[PDB]
């Protein structure tokens, strides 16, 4: 997908230090996997989740503002194609993506946005949106 | 008045199949996930499976994956599990335990079923180290259990308390939370990597083996155990 | 020429010390972070130490920090490793390689060209990765299926395949599990995600024939290696 691509290019172009700068830090955020057509509004939510957590006053913080907006803008597109194309079982699925964002919340607040907790989840979403995309 | 009430354990050949029950009451079952958790004779406790509220999201232990299926009935209020290519490996008694959400992870397990015995006859990338293997203790003693994981969890670490021939029992949840009805004496501390549970004054109901769990990430994982016996008289 | 070639190795008597060398050429070397990884005789590929393309990031496995220095001139692409307080269990082929991790997924810690090595005798929890067969004798054309079990789940599966033939180098095949490096043929397949990984080679050409090698990526360093399988020819004698 160009949309997957571009908004890969993006982050991958946010980036500020290097992850060898910080590979005793791995971390394992447990991305559901077993979440991933019926699976549309399950990547819209993750989408939507990307964009929350790189919108904050922290992200602000963190990443270049140039960046980030272009950023925004690829997110709003790829949230715009989704909506071109069981509710309980929707519900859960949503439900274990905000799981996974709400442990990435939590990790930058307890390494308080140092730059190697930042590479850290920048790197855990370029793999987990790559493989939302099946990119 | 909440119930959980398993069967469907036997004795089964190796390769061949079984399926087991949980049936559940008092409780609105299809508001909440559900897991299976085993118990090899004489070893800790392993979570085998869960499967959300819905029943359309299933997880699964590397070591079940491919072989078994858990299941759900919200209408029939039962959950399952079937067990194919069935190993030695695989005896054990076998728990079903509600979850405290709709979905898994971030969560605990209360209440459990009493236990199914299957007999066959003839791996997680965060590790939960439990401190110490066991302890002697006397009447009133103040007790200490500690439990490391090998990255953070956040706060997302349970403690259960399981008496010999029967189920476990949540004594705290979420590192600090006291689950209702169980004594002041217990408390829990921690956050991160390094959790603490603390009997401030041992009385005889205590003697029991006391296991952590997290419940950040699945697949979700127990501490080895810590045995809580007497102390001889001194 | 695309090339590392490690020298530096010798006879040496425990207690003594060693300064190993590896001149890397055909490329621009200060954009690599770098690596050595030994292989004792009869024992599996050990990852030593890494160091990030200017020098400022180094990283060793436990049983060799401070005895081991790793250090790199970028203005003569060479990479060094002095070996000092040498014991039994440092006599090793010594490899130069290069990471083939990159910035944008900070997939650092497996390899995509490695040297030779030199040979270093001297006189006289860790995720465990279990090859198997160890041995695999088949007919030419026959295709092989090669298992790699993980004793803990393999983080972002970051697990590597390796070729190793008699008197050459080892080449990277396989990285993330499924994705085969540059020039790799179509007929070398990875697959498998968790702790079970298989690499499956569907037509044996000759060159086919040759000690199969995964490694784990994943974790925090340590970095480590199965013990290999040999796929060899079932000769008619
Ligand atoms: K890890």
């Amino acid at each position: 997908s160009l949309g997957s691509r571009r908004t890969l290019m993006l982050l991958a172009q946010m980036r500020r230090i290097s992850l060898f700068s910080c590979l005793k830090d791995r971390h394992d955020f447990g991305f559901p996997q077993e979440e991933f057509a019926e699976t549309i509004p399950v990547l819209h939510e993750m989408i939507q989740q990307i964009f929350n957590l790189f919108s904050t006053k922290d992200s602000s913080a963190a990443w270049d503002e140039t960046l980030l907006d272009k950023f925004y803008t690829e997110l709003y597109q790829q949230l715009n194609d989704l909506e071109a194309c069981t509710p309980l079982m929707k519900e859960d699925s949503i439900l274990a993506v905000r799981k996974y964002f709400q442990r990435i919340t939590l990790y930058l607040k307890e390494k308080k946005y140092s730059p190697c907790a930042w590479e850290v989840v920048r790197a855990e979403i370029m793999r987990s949106f790559s493989l939302s995309t099946n990119l | 008045e909440v119930q959980l009430v398993e069967s469907g354990g036997g004795l089964v050949q190796p390769g061949g199949s079984l399926r087991l029950s949980c049936a559940a009451s008092g409780f609105t079952f299809s508001s909440h996930a559900m897991s299976w958790v085993r118990q090899p004779p004489g070893k800790g406790l392993e979570w085998v499976s869960s499967i959300s509220a819905a029943g359309g999201s299933t997880y699964y232990a590397a070591s079940v994956k491919g072989r078994f299926t858990i299941s759900r009935d919200n209408s029939n209020k039962t959950l399952y599990l079937q067990m194919n290519s069935l190993r030695a490996e695989d005896t054990a008694i076998y728990y079903c335990a509600k979850e405290s959400d709709r979905v898994t992870t971030l969560d605990w397990f209360d209440p459990w079923g009493q236990g199914t015995l299957v007999t066959v006859s003839s791996a997680s990338d965060i590790q939960m180290t439990q401190s110490p293997s066991s302890l002697s203790a006397s009447v009133g003693d103040r007790v200490t259990i500690t439990c490391r994981a090998s990255q953070s969890i956040s706060s997302y670490l349970n403690w259960y308390q399981q008496k010999p021939g029967q189920a476990p029992k949540l004594l705290i949840y979420a590192a600090s939370s006291l689950q209702t009805g169980v004594p002041s004496r217990f408390s829990g501390s921690g956050s991160g990597t390094d959790f603490t549970l603390t009997i401030s004054s041992l009385q005889p109901e205590d003697f029991a083996t006391y296991y952590c769990q997290q419940s950040y990430i699945t697949p979700l994982t127990f501490g080895g155990g810590t045995k809580v016996e007497i102390k001889g008289p001194f | 020429e695309v090339q590392l070639v490690e020298s530096g190795g010798d006879l040496v008597q425990p207690g003594g010390s060693l300064r190993l060398s590896c001149a890397a050429s055909g490329f621009t070397f200060s954009g690599y972070a770098m690596a050595w990884v030994r292989q004792a005789p009869g024992k599996e590929m050990q990852w030593v130490s890494s160091i990030s393309d200017d020098g400022g990031t180094s990283y060793y496995a436990d049983s060799v920090e401070g005895r081991f220095t790793v250090s790199r001139d970028n203005s003569r692409s060479s990479l060094y490793l002095q070996i000092n307080n040498l014991r039994a269990g440092d006599t090793a082929v010594y490899h130069c390689a290069r990471d083939h991790g990159g910035n944008d997924y900070g997939d650092f810690g497996h390899f995509d060209l490695w040297g030779r090595g030199t040979l270093v005798t001297v006189s006289s929890s860790e995720i465990v990765l279990t090859q198997s067969p160890g041995t695999l004798s088949l007919s030419p054309g026959e295709g092989a299926t090669l298992s790699c079990r993980a004793s803990q789940r393999v983080s972002n599966n970051y697990l590597a395949w390796y070729q190793h033939r008699p008197g050459q180098a080892p080449r990277l095949l396989i990285y993330g599990a499924s994705s085969r490096a540059t020039g790799i043929p179509d007929r070398f397949r990875g697959s498998g995600s968790g702790t079970d990984f298989t690499l499956t080679i569907s037509r044996l050409e000759p060159e086919d024939f040759a000690v199969y090698f995964c490694q784990q990526y994943g974790s925090a360093p340590p970095w480590t290696f199965g013990q290999g399988t040999k796929v060899e020819i079932k000769g008619p004698f």
